[PDB]
Parts: C-alpha cells; structure tokens; sequence
RNA sequence: GGUUUUGCGCGAGUGUUUGGGUGUAAAACCCGCACGCGUAAAGGUGAGAGCUUCGGCGCAUCAUCGACC
C-alpha cells in the first residue's frame, strides 16, 4: 500500500510540524504515478487527516489562509482522481459535521464554501468543460442536494467492505445558503452567455426538485428562500 | 428471630483482611519448606454425586489403587512424590478409571524427580 | 415415593435448564480509517 | 414541572435543550418528549426490540422510531428489520442487534439535530406494570 | 488580512434584516388600524 | 464540552468561588472581568474569553483565550 | 482530539505522539463519582466503640 | 497512553460506557442552522416592558 | 428482616469483596467455579398521545367480542 507517513503530523499540537506535513502533502498530490492511482480509501484518509489540520489551527487569519490553501488543492492533482477528492471531502465532512462544536464550526463552514467554491472555478476551460460540469454537479447531487439520505461507498465484493454515510441536513442548508454566492463569484451569472445559463438552471432544478420532494421542515423553508434571491435569472 | 440474647452471641468480621494476609503468608511459610515442590498434592477427577450435578465434575480426595498401578505408580511412593491416594473410593466404570490414568500419565510427564541421596 | 421422585426430578430439570442458558448468553455474545490506527 | 428529578448532567442537558425546542416551535412532539425526560424510572419502562417491530409491521418503516426510554434486546425475536432507532440509552445486544441487521442507533440530541419538530417520526411508550 | 465575517453571523444578519422589515410593516398596519379605529368609536 | 463544564463548577464546587452571605457570589480568578460566579464571566466554563490586567510597569494588556 | 505530544526529560517536545485513548472521550458523571467515592471513603473505616 | 486502551479492554462485565448526549456542546445544539431555520418568530424579549 | 417512593449502573439478566490473585498493605485494582433472586423451561373493532405525502398510520391504556392451555 501507498506511505502517508505526514497524515500523523496534520494532528500536531505544533503550527510548524503541521505545516511541514502540508507541505508534505503537496509533494504527495505532484508525484503523477502515485496520485493518478489514489483510490476512495486513500482519499478518506487524507481528507480526515486535512480535517484535524484544520481542526487544530489557532487564530481567525491563519484559518482563512489553510482554508484557501485546502481550497486550492483540486488544481494540484491530475484529471483522473479529481472526482474521488472531492468525494472524500464531502463523505468526510458528512462523518464529522454533527461532532463540530459551536467555536470551530466557523472555519469549517468556511472551508465548504471554499471548496465548493473552487469546484466552480475548476469547471472554466463554450467557455466552461462540459466533462467537468457533470462531475461537479454530479458530485453537487450526491450529497448536498440529494434525493436519498444515504451514500454508499465503495463497491460490494468479497476484496471490498462496507461504507454507508447519512448525508446530515446541517450540510444541505449550508450549501443552499453559499451556492448563489459561488456562482456568483466565479461568474455563471453572466446574463450573456448562453452556457453560462444552462449550468444556473440545471442546479437550480435540482435545488427545486429538493423542495418538491423533501420531508424536513428546514430544508422545504431554506431551499425556497435561496431560489427567491434576486440574484437569480429566473428571479430578475 | 432475635427471642434469645443475640447481642452476646453477635460475630463480626473486621479480621478478614487480616486472615487473608495469614492465609497467604501460611502458603508462602509452606512453599519456603517444600521448596521446589508445589504446595498442594495431585488430586483425581470424580464426579459428583446426586441427579443435579450429575453432569458436572470436580476434584477429588486421593487416586484409586487401580488407578495408581494401572499408571504405573507404585501405592507406597505416591504420597511421596505428591499424589493424594484414596482407599475407600473404588472405580466401578471405566470411564472413571480412564481419566485418572491419563491424569496420573500427565502428571508423570511433567515430574521431574531427583534422587535419594 | 412417585411424588417425592417428581420433586426431585423438577429440580434437577430446573437447575439444567438455567446451565444451558448461560452457555446460550456466552453462544449469543460471542456472535483503517480508525483513529488509533491512522495516527499510530 | 419545574425541574427534572435526576441528577444526570446530561439528562438536564436535554431537557435544557427540549424547553426551547417546546417554546420556540408549535410541534406537539417537542412538548412530549420533554414532559417524559421529566419522568421517573416507573414512568420510563424499557422498550424491547420485539416491542418495536411490531409497530414497524405497517407501513410505519423509515419512520424514525423515537422512545424516551431505554431499549432492550428480545432473544424470542430472531430476526431484526433495519430501523433507524433515537432512544435515550440502548443496552449492548440490543446496539449490536439494530447495528448487524443495518439498522442505526441515535441518540436525542441527534434526533432533535435532525427533526427537530419530529417530522415522521414514530413515538412509542413501554408497557406499563 | 481582513478577518471576514463568521458565516454563521451571516445568517443572523439575513434573519434579522427579514425582522425589522417585517416589524415596519406590520407598525404600518397597525398604526392604520388603529386610525380607522378612532373614527368608528 | 462547556455546558458540563459549568455544571461541576457552578452546583458542585469551584476552588475560585467566594460565597457571601449578602447575595452574591464571587470568582477569585485572577482572569476574571468582573469577580462574580455567573456563567457570562467564568474564565473556566467559557472556552472563548476576553479579560483586561494591569503590569505593575503600568501596562494593561488585553488576555484573549480561543478554544 | 486525536494525539497528545510527548514530552521530553528537559521538558520540550520530543517530537514522538501518542493518540489519546477511548477512556478520556468516556461521560464525565459528577452523580456517579460523588455517589461512589462517599462509599469508597468509609471502606478504609476502623470501628469503635464504647 | 499505551497501555490504557488495554487495561479498560480487559476489563470484563464493563464497556466504555455509551453517553447519552452524543454533542455535550448545546450552544451548538440550539444556534445550528438546522435548529434555528425552524423556530417560531419571537414572541417578546428578555425585558418586558411594563404596560401600565 | 419486610414494604413504598426518588436517584444511579446494568439489563433477560443481575450481584467483584465466602474465597483466590495482587498491592505503595485493614485501602485500591483483578476474577475461577458456584450460589441468591429473576427470565425462560398474537386477532378484530372503538376511543386514544404523537406523526402525516392531508390519503391516512396509530404508543400506552381501557372496553367489547374472539383465539389457544
Ligand atoms: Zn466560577
């Protein structure tokens, strides 16, 4: 198996052991061979050693800074394992948002919409990569703005296990809440281009497929309100 | 059931700490006196009497004499190498006899004996 | 005599119906991502 | 009432929780739930698992089963469905038993995280005496 | 180095901007009922 | 973990507590903004804290504490 | 959390880590101790009498 | 720190006991996004104002 | 030694402390076989808390008719 002897330093009670260990793990993520062949259970491992870095880090200016810089890892990995990244992000982030106290869920609501809002800017090259809009929305309508309460992981088999991680609601209304301003920010709401639209309706569907066909009271609520911003096309 | 004086007849228990440390200061007293030997004898496997415990089975007095020289150890060594012997008990199955002998077989394979003089 | 037999019968049945159940509870009891192993 | 009589933190924890929940939202559940954790021991019977399957025979399944009690295991049962159980304590078989049929065990503090106006959920009460 | 805002302060300033809008508007229809309220005893 | 912080600190015992008979009670925490026993202004229970002190330089330092 | 550092005999780091145990995650109980260790003090007791 | 996951393993008849509250943090309970998008509006303030 | 109620642990099981092991030694920590008590040797209809895709499900408990020994 692959040596990640760094993911043990990411939980240090030191900034500069902690530090060396991410940069540590930028040389993991270079190396092609390696990093074309990452599987899902390699990837849940460094994203739950990437949630102690964040977990760990101190003060208001540092946590922005570890957010863009896990923000700006998807660019650093090649196109055949971009997909499993950012299924490990979201299946971690599932396992672990309910044990998140109050004081740190700050940094960690910071870092999804860092990462959702890198998700958008990998998309850009019809001026946006058709082959990369279905595995961000695609990846968009497996957790956040799912039809089923549950992700299966990995595949059944005599060689494989079993993974099965509830997608909480706390994740969907934080999604609904920061995707209009990430799309935003990057640029989808371009009234002049016509790709740029069809990507706004296709999650703007799905998000009104969520309201149709949900059974929690928040999310019916939340999902209304974040199709009734201005901002929107529909709504302008 | 307090009709007679109870309060010149009550036992209370505060040595029991103290006991336990006797007790096993009398097994370390013994074990410096037979000091490669084990402290307690051999014992033979025997099963308990009535239809309750029928199916259960503990240790009992001391080995057979059919026991004892179907093992081949002779009557009058065996209290002098550790194997408690029992005169009244008798065998009256085979099945009885047959886990003495391989216990008193197992014993013999794990002595190590040293001689007179 | 049949009377006492019975009684003494329906004690040894009860106290074997107790012992098969205990070795049931003991029959029925024995029936990498973990955080003391990444950061071991 | 006024106070509850335990001396749990925790359980004072939860009832901190199930006032607000009771005063902050119309849900009739909320308010129920918070008037059995005032509760004594006598007035919280354990519910088995048989207990719980038998009022999953419907088509009461993926509903949330909610007891403010503790659930207990049923060896008379042999087969367990999977039900997503939030209790406020599970014995050993009985986490074990819901765990290995992929069934899942929660506690009242997730349920409230989760539904926090009980929104299909399935509440159920031990047998009396 | 600018020290954003907390994101879940974002929810509270969204939710209590919804408030004070709500609570002027139902002030205005308050205060005209109690106008024609006036007139009619 | 700060609500059961506060529940040792504030109904068992607290080693900081001044207890008067004339109503209220007071914190011996040197770290402490006002020398009172609530729970707005216990430096123990409240993982994030802010409190004011003075050098005998002169100096007055602000004391932040993050969790 | 999930390691604790490992300290040296000068007293700075060593760099070695240790994860912290399940023990430390357990419930903290104030009833239960304070009920316990009320009992447990009067186990040392030696008894008098007049 | 070794030994203690062994020492509580072997003990038996006990397991680490399971709490009753899986997040002891209720600030994070009651001010979640998940909590507060379903309450009722407000019905009145800390300090009531005295009427007449 | 009975009994009622509250708190607490565990739960169809529960109780280490007669005793053994160990110890910084009347403390604390550990448990081999027994033993005490206990458990074992699914129906309809109508009310009914709670939920709800507003169509309906229906806890506990009660009542009424059934089922089986
Ligand atoms: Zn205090």
């Amino acid at each position: 198996e692959k040596s990640m002897p760094f993911i043990k330093h990411l939980a240090s009670s030191d900034r500069k052991v902690r530090t060396a260990a991410l940069n540590s793990l930028h040389a993991f993520l270079s190396a092609r061979q390696v990093a074309s062949a990452l599987t899902t259970l390699d990837v849940l491992k460094l994203w739950k050693g990437l949630f102690y870095a964040l977990w760990m880090c101190d003060r208001a200016i540092p946590q922005q800074n570890l957010c863009n810089e896990l923000a700006d890892l998807i660019w650093q990995l090649p196109r055949e394992s971009v997909a499993t990244w950012l299924r490990g992000f979201w299946a971690t982030m599932a396992r672990e948002w309910t044990g998140i106290d109050v004081l740190r869920m700050e940094k960690f609501l910071l870092l999804v919409r860092r990462v959702l809002g890198a998700s958008f800017k990998w998309m850009k090259k019809g001026a946006w990569d058709q082959s990369k809009v279905d595995e961000v929305l695609g990846l968009l309508a497996e957790w956040p703005f799912s039809l089923a309460e549950e992700v299966r992981i990995t595949q059944s088999s005599e060689k494989g296990g079993e993974i099965v991680q509830k997608i909480p609601v706390g994740m969907r209304l934080h999604v609904l809440d920061i995707w209009v301003d990430e799309v935003e920010r990057v640029g989808l709401l371009n009234e002049d281009e016509e790709e740029a639209r069809m990507i706004v309706q296709r999650i703007s569907d799905m998000v009104d497929a969520l309201e149709q066909t949900t059974k929690s009271p928040a999310v019916r609520t939340r999902s209304k309100d974040s199709l009734g911003d201005d901002r929107l096309p529909a709504n302008r | 059931h307090f009709r007679k004086h109870w309060q010149r007849r009550v036992r209370c228990h505060f040595d029991q700490p103290g006991k336990k440390v006797t007790r096993r200061l009398a097994r370390r007293a013994k074990a410096a006196a037979l000091a490669p030997r084990p402290v307690d004898k051999l014992r033979p496997i025997v099963r308990c009497p009535t239809v309750k415990y029928n199916r259960r089975t503990r240790l009992g007095r001391g080995f057979t004499l059919e026991e004892l020289k179907a093992a081949g150890i002779p009557r009058l060594l065996a209290p002098t190498i550790g194997i408690a012997v029992d005169h009244r008990r008798k065998n009256l199955s085979e099945e009885s006899l047959a886990a003495n002998v391989q216990r008193l077989k197992d014993y013999k394979a794990r002595l190590i004996l040293f001689p007179r003089k | 005599n049949k009377i006492r037999a019975e009684l003494r019968k329906a004690k040894a049945a009860r106290h074997h119906a107790r012992m098969e159940q205990q070795r049931d509870l003991l029959a029925r009891k024995r029936q990498d991502l973990d955080t003391r192993e990444l950061f071991a | 009432r006024k106070a509850p009589k335990s001396d749990n933190v925790y359980l004072k924890l939860l009832v901190k929780l199930y006032r607000f929940l009771a005063r902050r939202t119309e849900a009739p559940f909320n308010k129920v739930v918070l008037r059995r954790l005032f509760m004594s021991r006598i007035n919280r019977p354990p519910v088995s698992l048989s207990r719980i399957a038998r009022n999953l025979k419907n088509g009461n399944e993926k509903k949330t089963v909610v007891v403010v009690a503790t659930v207990t295991d049923d060896n008379r049962l042999l087969q367990v469905p999977k039900m997503e159980v939030a209790a406020l304590r599970f014995t050993a078989k009985a986490r074990a038993r819901i765990e290995a049929a992929g069934g899942r065990t929660l506690t009242l503090d997730q349920l409230a995280l989760e539904k926090p106006t009980g929104a299909n959920t399935l509440l159920l009460r031990g047998p009396k005496n | 180095n600018d020290i954003l805002v907390p994101e879940t302060l974002l929810k509270k300033r969204k939710s209590q901007e919804k408030a004070r809008a709500e609570r002027a508007a139902a002030l205005e229809k308050r205060k005209q009922a109690n106008k024609e309220k006036r007139q009619v005893i | 973990s700060d609500e059961i912080v506060w529940q040792i600190i504030n109904q068992q015992f607290c080693a900081f507590k001044l207890k008067t008979t004339k109503g209220q009670n007071f914190c011996r925490n040197e770290y402490s903004v006002s020398g009172l026993c609530n729970r707005q202004s216990c430096p123990l229970a409240n993982s994030r804290y802010a409190t004011v002190r003075q050098s005998p330089k002169g100096t007055i330092y602000l004391y932040i504490k993050t969790i | 959390r999930p390691t604790v550092t490992v300290f040296g005999a000068d007293g700075k780091p060593t760099g070695a880590t240790e994860v912290l145990p399940k023990v430390f995650s357990a419930p903290i109980r104030p009833d239960i101790v304070k009920h316990v260790h009320t009992g447990m003090a009067k186990n040392k007791r030696q008894p008098y009498a007049v | 720190i070794k030994q203690l996951d062994a020492v509580y393993e072997s003990k038996k008849g006990f397991f680490l006991p399971a709490n009753i509250v899986s997040q002891a943090d209720l600030s994070r309970l009651i001010n979640s996004t998940e909590i507060q998008s379903v309450l009722r509006a407000p019905k009145g303030e800390a300090r009531t104002k005295r009427a007449c």
